[PDB]
Parts: C-alpha cells; structure tokens; sequence
RNA sequence: GCUG
DNA sequence: TTTTTTCAGACTAGAGCCGCTG
DNA sequence: CAGCGGCTCTAGTCTGTCCAGC
C-alpha cells in the first residue's frame, strides 16, 4: 500500500477539520482545504506519516467562546486503547489545562478503557471515535439534514411558542452518531431542517436524552 | 445511452464499512435495514428510511399510498429517542397507560407489574375509555359545549 | 336460504356471567362489534355512537 | 382568536347532536319547524338559519381555552 | 394481526387545536400534520391540494365574461399581486402563495407569446376580434379563481381532532 | 426507607404482600371450575 | 365441518 | 416401559473467552 | 499471575397467527 494509508491520514483529519469547523473550533480554510499531494508534502509513506504523534492536533480553539478552550485530537498507533494509553493521553491534557480530547481509534478500544472515559472526571471529557467513521463526513451525506445546535435563548422560545415543557419534544440520543459529532449533551435542543420534496422547508425540533 | 454508469449493490449489513472502502462514495451510499441506518446515519435519517422503504415497497405492489399518512406513522416510531418497532416490546415503551397495554398482548405480565409498582394511570387515549365506559378525547370529545340560555352574574342584595 | 340466515334482536335474553346478549341466532343472539368495527368507528371520530353501542345497548 | 374560523366537522356532529337530544327533551324550537315530526332533522334546520343557543369552547392542549359562538364560526 | 398491532399504537394520536399531532401522555409526535397541516383526503392533486390548472379551467367555462377588457401580460400580474395581498391570503400559508405566483406568472408567460405570434394587440384594437379569444383570461375570472383557490386550500387543512393516528394505521393496513 | 427502592408505591403495596397468607374467595356472581379448585385449596388446607 |  | 401431528422471534438468563488491568 | 469487564454465544422460552356467523 502505502498510497491507501496516507489517503486514510488526509481524509480523517480533512474529516476532523470539518468536525471542528461545525462544532466551532477555529480551523483554517487551508487545513480545511488540502489535497492528499499537499497532505504528502508533510509526510508521505506510512512510516514517514506517523499515526501517533505527527498528526496530534490542539490547534483547535473556540474563537466563539474562550481563545483558551481548546481541544485535543489525538490519534493512538495501537489498534485497541488500554487505560495506560488513556493515561499517556490525560497526563498530557492535564498539564496544558485542556479540558476537552478526540482520540481517534483505529479499530476498537478495550472494555476498561471504555469505562475509564465515563467517570475519569466530569471536567475532563473524552469522545472516542474510531476511524472509520471519519472516513465519510455523514454531515455531507444526502439522508441527513441540516443540524444546528439551539442556543438557551431560543429554546426558551421554543417551549414559549407552543407552550411546552422539555419533556413533550421528540427525543434524539447521545449515542446518536450525529449527536457524538456535534458533541451535544443531555438538556441541548437540535433544531432539524428536513427538505421538502417541493422547494420548501420543515423545521422540527428535538431534545438530547 | 449518453452515460453508461456502473453501481454496485452488495447483500449484507455492515453500512459503516461498505460506505468507507476506497471508492464507494458514502455520500450516496444507503441501505434497507432501518436498525443498521439509524445505528450509523442518526434517528433524523431512520426516519426518512421509514418513509422511504415503506413508500418503496407501496409502489412495487401498485397500492398507492399518501406520504402523509407514512410522515405519520414514520415520525411516531422515530419520536422516543430510538426508532421504537411496533411489536409487542415497542408498545411498552411508547405508552404509558396499563389497560392499553393490557389490551394488547401479555395480559398476565402487564397487569401483575403495573400492580408491583404503584402505577396510577390517568384514563385516557381510547383503549381504556372504550373500557372504562368514558367518552373518549379524540374527536368530538375534544371540544366541550356551552349553553348560550339566558343567563349572567348578576349582583346579589344588600345584605 | 334466506329464511333461515335472517336474524334480528332488540331487547332479548342476557347471558348470567356477563350481563351482555347471546351470541347464536337460536338463542335469540345479538351481533358482536368487534375491535375491528370499534377501530373504524374511532377513526370516524364518533365518540358518542362508541358509548352507545358499546355500553348503554350491551351492559351498561 | 388563534383557532381556526371554520366549525370542524366534529363540532358541527356535536352540536347538532346535543341540539337534538334538548328538542326531544321539549327545548324551545326558534326555528318555526313546518311539518317536521324529527328531533335531528329539526336541529338540522336550526343550524341553516344559524340560531342554535349553544357555544363551543375549544381547549388547546396546555389548558388555555377560547370559546366560539355557533353562529360566529363559518358552516361548510 | 398486523392492523391490530397498528390500531393499538396509533390510536391515541389525535390533531389538535394548537395544529400539533399529540400523544395521551402530551408528548409532541409532530408539530404540523405531514409539515403542511393539509390532510390527505382533501388533496386533489396526487398530494398537492388544488391542482391550479383545471381550477382556472372551471373558472374560464363557469363565468365566461363576454364584454369584460380582457387585459393580458402586465395587467394580470398586477391584479394578481393586488388580490393576493388583500387581508386575507396572510392566513394561507406563505408557501401556498408563493405557488399561485408561479401560476399566474406561467399564464402570463403564455398569453405574451400567443399575443406575439399572432398579432399583438397595440391598445386592445386588432380586426381579426377572434384573435382576442386565443389566452382570454378577464378580471372577474381572476378574482373567482383567487377566491376558489383560498377556499380549496382552508378546507383541506386537517380538522382538529381528525383521529390523525387511527386513520394512518387503517389507511397503512388496507 | 428501602421499599421505595424495591421500586414498590409503600402506598399501593409493600414487600410481605407478594407471599400468599389468606385468599379472597370470589363473589359468587363471577362464578355461576374454579370454585371445584377452590374446594380443592379447601381440602388440601 | 362448512358458509359468509 | 412405546412417535410427531407449524413457524419464527427477539427477549432472558447461564456457559465460557481472552486479554488487558491491575 | 491474577482478576472481572465486556464480550459472545447458543440455546432456551413464551408469544402470536382476520372478522364473524350458523
């Protein structure tokens, strides 16, 4: 090969800029915007284009809200993630007061990992992704709409339109892979913009729980 | 004739891999099992496979059908988090109420365990007003009726 | 024939266990309004026609 | 004001319903009924000439309620 | 069996006054019936509620007015902006109106290139008095074809109430 | 305090209940075989 | 068992 | 002491299994 | 070298199968 891993390299962090463009993080167009022969001008064969520590990105920042909210992509070379690796991975988040990490899998991670990433704390969150699910940006996939995370103050008018309590809206999971992607949490409404089969809209509304 | 264009359709299940193997475009790639889209594509896409797989397999066998009623039906088994299939299980976790689902299959199982939690429920929908003997809310019961008679608050005496 | 498939009962005799009529023509019968008859007559939106056929004219 | 201007055909059901029931029982009749020996076919009348003395109050579903005359909404 | 298992679950979905389909619990399944609030008995269009064409076909046999202007192109956009936006029409849903718009542009369309092939009328004046009967739409058609397609459209809005649920389920089984 | 944990209304009903010490004997209305199971419990009691 |  | 006489189906426990997880 | 986490797996089991009419 050589050739299909770098193409795996380029799409998933090409992904991951997309993911952090939607989320809010602040990418440049030029990250946002590469072609796998610029992408083999950093590194090309796949041992020059290291997994492990080449391509980790805290480049992201949350130009919206605080220049210093910032968030890790880390990408583990082993295939299925222990505790120990985690632990290489908070050490390092912890001594640069990041808050928030992607670690990007590339086949699995092993059961007491898993449960490390629920209660390591709740000021220290970490999504798992595994690769092959940032090989195709399903935010670009014809079946899903258009998602857009509400802000308090028009959920609150919302609930005053119809005069609803949180409880009546329709339900979308956190496990929901469009959920994890925009990395939504319980109590955060998603407005929904379903196209009609004419040139018209829908607008729907749905509650993460 | 103008483009002659090759598609490949695969029998199987796993959506996420077949949509990420070099050169199938995932973009346009879909499939026939709702539990497989909503498990990859979120609950917004299982809702328009149910649309969708319903208002296909109405059109093969001529039967025409409104979206409107499949935008219901739809949008119902898609509005409690999960896709919620209407078997026996699913019912349990779309309504609230005991005598509905008393009426409805596990007779036995469904009214002893209503009866080991506290369960109050109020008496509605119309599979317990039917029961109960209760007018119904759905239809004509909706609205309440006033009589228009000669009548007003009027001011009491001096006391 | 006809004559011996016609059937009609008003007010006629009630079964002990239950209160509700007979369900064979010889007993003097009543018609069954099953929960397919009682789904349609709820999508027609008849709240008040359920009332009635199914408890003031069978055991209210 | 919000709910819809036109009686549902529910309502209309209801109302020519609960009308009938009260002529049967001996209501006034404002309609002068001519030759008319039906309770129904007499409420129906009743509601040509728009002079039924019943009001709708239509409940919407948090609670708060509007109220309808039979005459203001429009019969189809 | 299946339109049992259909009819247990879908029976307490009713429409509602507020136009949101609910469950017994309060729990909102949709918040306007199928997006558009139109129900599926009324359309007459496979889906689409009023099927335009036939409609100003009716109007143009039904009335046709012999000494009317017979005013076409520029004139019958105008009448139709002025018409549309008249009190009433706000209620219509802004889609509904946007899609009479299109109509009534086509008409235009049609009747400027008819004009144009054969003979323009300069002021209304042409010989040939036949010639004006090619695309005859006058103004009292276009205020009874405005007026049936409001109509059209508030009647096939879904009653609330409607048993929205139960009739799916049956309407699914049969 | 740890019935409302079994998940049990204390209100509707509490642990001890679920065993059987005594048993309603039906109205005689709902039965015009199960009162020859009820002579059965008789006799076996 | 047959009709519906 | 000696035959079967529909066809699935998505729940509920066990049996492990191997491997990191200490 | 030891352990418990989730797995993963096979079977197990109870649950249905149109309306009624004679």
């Amino acid at each position: 090969d050589d050739e299909e891993e770098t193409y795996r390299l380029w799409k998933i962090r090409k992904t991951i800029m997309q993911l952090c463009h939607d989320r809010g993080y602040l990418v440049t167009q030029d990250e946002l915007d590469q072609t796998l022969e610029e992408f083999k001008a950093q590194s090309g064969d796949k041992p020059s284009e290291g997994r492990p520590r080449r391509t980790d990105l805290t480049v992201l920042v949350a130009h919206n809200d605080d220049p210093t909210d910032q968030m890790f992509v880390f990408f583990p070379e082993e295939p299925k993630v222990g505790i120990k690796t985690i632990k290489v991975y908070c050490q390092r988040m912890q001594e640069e007061n990041i808050t928030r990490a992607l670690i990007v899998v590339q086949q699995g991670m092993t059961p007491s990992a898993k449960q490390s990433l629920v209660d390591m704390a709740p000021k220290y969150i970490l999504e798992q992704f595994l690769q092959q699910e940032l090989l195709i940006n399903i935010t670009e996939h014809e079946l899903v709409p258009e998602h857009v995370v509400m802000t308090k103050e028009e959920v609150t008018e919302l609930l005053a339109r119809y005069k609803l309590r949180e409880n009546q809206l329709p339900r979308i999971q956190a496990g929901d892979p469009v959920a994890r992607y925009f990395g939504i949490k319980r109590g955060q409404v998603v407005k929904i913009i379903r196209p009609s089969e004419t040139a018209g809209r829908y607008i729907t509304y749905r509650l993460v729980q | 004739s103008g483009k002659e264009k090759y598609k490949l359709l695969v029998e199987g299940d796993n959506l996420r891999a077949v949509m990420a193997t070099h050169g199938v475009k995932g973009t346009r790639t879909t499939s026939n099992n709702t539990y497989e889209v909503e498990k990859t594509l979120g609950i917004e896409a299982a809702r328009t496979t149910i649309i969708n797989e319903i208002q296909y397999t109405m059109v093969n066998h001529g039967m025409s059908i409104d979206r409107r009623h499949v935008m219901l039906l739809s949008d119902l088994m898609t509005y409690k988090g999960e896709v919620l299939g209407i078997t026996r299980f699913g019912l349990a976790k779309m309504k609230e109420s005991v005598l509905m689902l008393a009426s409805f299959e596990k007779t036995a199982d469904h009214l002893f365990d209503a009866a080991y939690f506290g369960q109050k429920d109020s008496v509605c929908g119309v599979s317990e007003c039917i029961i109960m003997g209760i007018p119904m809310n759905i239809g004509t019961g909706l609205f309440k009726l006033l009589h228009k008679a000669d009548r007003d608050p009027n001011p009491p005496k001096r006391p | 024939m006809v004559l011996d498939k016609m059937h009609a009962r008003a007010r006629g005799p009630r079964a002990v266990l239950t209160r509700q009529p007979t369900e064979g023509r010889s007993r003097d019968g009543g018609l069954r309004l099953g929960e397919m008859e009682r789904d349609c007559l709820i999508g027609y939106g008849a709240s008040m026609l359920l009332l009635e056929r199914l408890m003031i004219s069978s055991d209210a | 004001r919000i709910t819809t201007p036109y009686m549902t055909k529910y309502e209309r059901a209801r109302v020519l319903g609960t009308r009938a029931l009260q002529i049967a029982m001996c209501a006034p009749v404002m309609v002068e009924l001519e030759g008319e020996t039906d309770p129904l076919l007499i409420a129906m009348k009743e509601l040509k000439a728009r002079k039924i003395p019943i009001i709708i109050r239509r409940y919407l579903p948090d609670g708060s309620y509007e109220d309808w005359g039979v005459d203001e909404l429009i019969i189809t | 069996y299946m339109q049992r298992r259909l009819v247990k679950s879908l029976e307490d979905l009713c429409s509602q006054y507020d136009l949101t389909v609910r469950s017994s619990t309060g729990d909102i399944i949709q918040f306007i019936y199928g997006g558009d609030g139109l129900d599926p008995a009324a359309m007459e269009g496979k889906d689409e509620p009023l099927e335009f064409k036939r409609v100003l076909d009716n109007i143009k046999a039904v009335f046709p007015c012999p000494s009317e202007p017979a005013l076409s192109k520029n004139e019958l956009i105008l009448t139709t902006e002025s018409i549309m936006k008249k009190s009433e029409f706000l209620c219509c849903q802004d889609s509904f109106l946007q899609e009479i718009k299109k109509f009534i542009k086509g008409v235009s369309e049609k009747i400027k290139k008819t004009r144009d092939k054969y003979g323009i009328n300069d002021n209304g004046t042409t010989e040939p008095r036949v010639l004006y009967q090619l695309d005859r739409i006058t103004p009292t058609q276009v205020e009874k074809f405005l007026e049936t397609c409001r109509d059209k459209y508030m009647r096939a809005q879904m009653e609330p109430g409607s048993a929205v649920g139960a009739l799916c389920a049956q309407s699914i089984g049969e | 305090e740890d019935v409302p944990l079994l998940l049990m209304n204390p209100e509707a009903g509490k642990p001890s209940d679920l065993i059987l010490t005594r048993l309603l004997v039906p109205p005689l209305c709902i039965r015009p075989d199960l009162t020859m199971k009820l002579t059965e419990i008789i006799f076996l009691n």
